[PDB]
Order: structure tokens, then C-alpha cells, then sequence
């Protein structure tokens, strides 16, 4: 996974 | 002085929700809380105005801002492309925690977040800079148009949004 990334989404 | 008070009105495929209020804590993250504020009156030429909450997450939060290229991977400060981390003294303690979505260490841009529950694994990663003063509720109706992976079920806009205070 519960990540709030700008670009590249995680686990 | 006093902190400065912002306000998003919120719609749905163009149905107005209501407005969300929002205290920016200017005393602690000035930098970051003037970047928000000056985003949200469009005073620079660009900013919130119009754009939509691109990725909403039931039970964590709704993030938007990406006022260039509406999908997550634009938007830009108002001091240039991106700016450092300017201090973690904020947590995200609890719903209605404004904070600012990133893309690493200082890489601030117009991205952010409304926390809909405690999210203490982003504690000293993302700069937390405000909180929903009144409206939460029309966030909790924002978060029924989300889904397990983000992809929202209708398109949730910043219809206008200016300072109160």
C-alpha cells in the first residue's frame, strides 16, 4: 503493498 | 497569523459532491504547505483546478494532483519540477491526514494523498502537511468510487477550489 508512488507503482 | 484553510469541492462525472476543507499546517512545513496553497488558488498560472483523484484505495486513502498529465506520473511544485522532503515531524495518525505523495527521497512535486485510516508504514517517508478540518464525509463517499487496485468506478474532480482563511 500500500504504496502512494508518483511514476512507478510498488508492491 | 493563523494556518492557511483551503477547500476542494468535489464531483462526480461533473454531480457536485460538497466541499472538503482542508487546515495546511504552514507553522511546521511551510515550504510544503505555501507549494499546496498556492496550487489550490491557481495564482502561478496552473494548478488543481479541474484535475481528478486518480487512484482511490478503500480503507487507505485517495491520491491526486496530477494536474499535467492526469495519471499519476506528472504535476509539478510551484518552486520548479520537485522539491526535498522538508522535515517528518507530522504522522499519519488517522483519517484526513493531507500528505504528499512522492517518488523517492525529495521528490516532491503536486502529488498528495487523503489518509482514510492510520498509515504509520509512511511515517518518515512522506511528508504530512494538513488535514481535512470539515467535509470528511464527502471523502468517505469519494472512497466508494475506488477499488482494490485504484482504478476509480466514476471520474472524482476538483470542480474548483480556492483559500477560505
Amino acid at each position: 503493498v500500500l504504496l502512494v508512488t508518483t511514476g512507478l507503482l510498488l508492491a | 497569523m493563523v494556518n492557511p484553510t483551503v477547500f476542494f469541492d468535489i464531483a462526480v462525472d461533473g454531480e457536485p459532491l460538497g466541499r472538503v476543507s482542508f487546515e495546511l499546517f504552514a507553522d511546521k512545513v511551510p515550504k510544503t504547505a505555501e507549494n499546496f496553497r498556492a496550487l489550490s488558488t491557481g495564482e502561478k498560472g496552473f494548478g488543481y483546478k479541474g484535475s481528478c483523484f486518480h487512484r482511490i484505495i478503500p480503507g487507505f486513502m485517495c491520491q491526486g494532483g496530477d494536474f499535467t498529465r492526469h495519471n499519476g506520473t506528472g504535476g509539478k511544485s510551484i518552486y520548479g519540477e520537485k522539491f526535498e522532503d522538508e522535515n517528518f515531524i507530522l504522522k499519519h495518525t488517522g483519517p484526513g491526514i493531507l500528505s504528499m505523495a512522492n517518488a523517492g527521497p525529495n521528490t516532491n512535486g503536486s502529488q498528495f494523498f487523503i489518509c482514510t485510516a492510520k498509515t504509520e508504514w509512511l511515517d518518515g517517508k512522506h511528508v504530512v502537511f494538513g488535514k481535512v478540518k470539515e467535509g470528511m464525509n464527502i471523502v468517505e463517499a469519494m472512497e466508494r468510487f475506488g477499488s482494490r487496485n485504484g482504478k476509480t468506478s466514476k471520474k472524482i474532480t476538483i470542480a474548483d477550489c480556492g483559500q477560505l482563511e
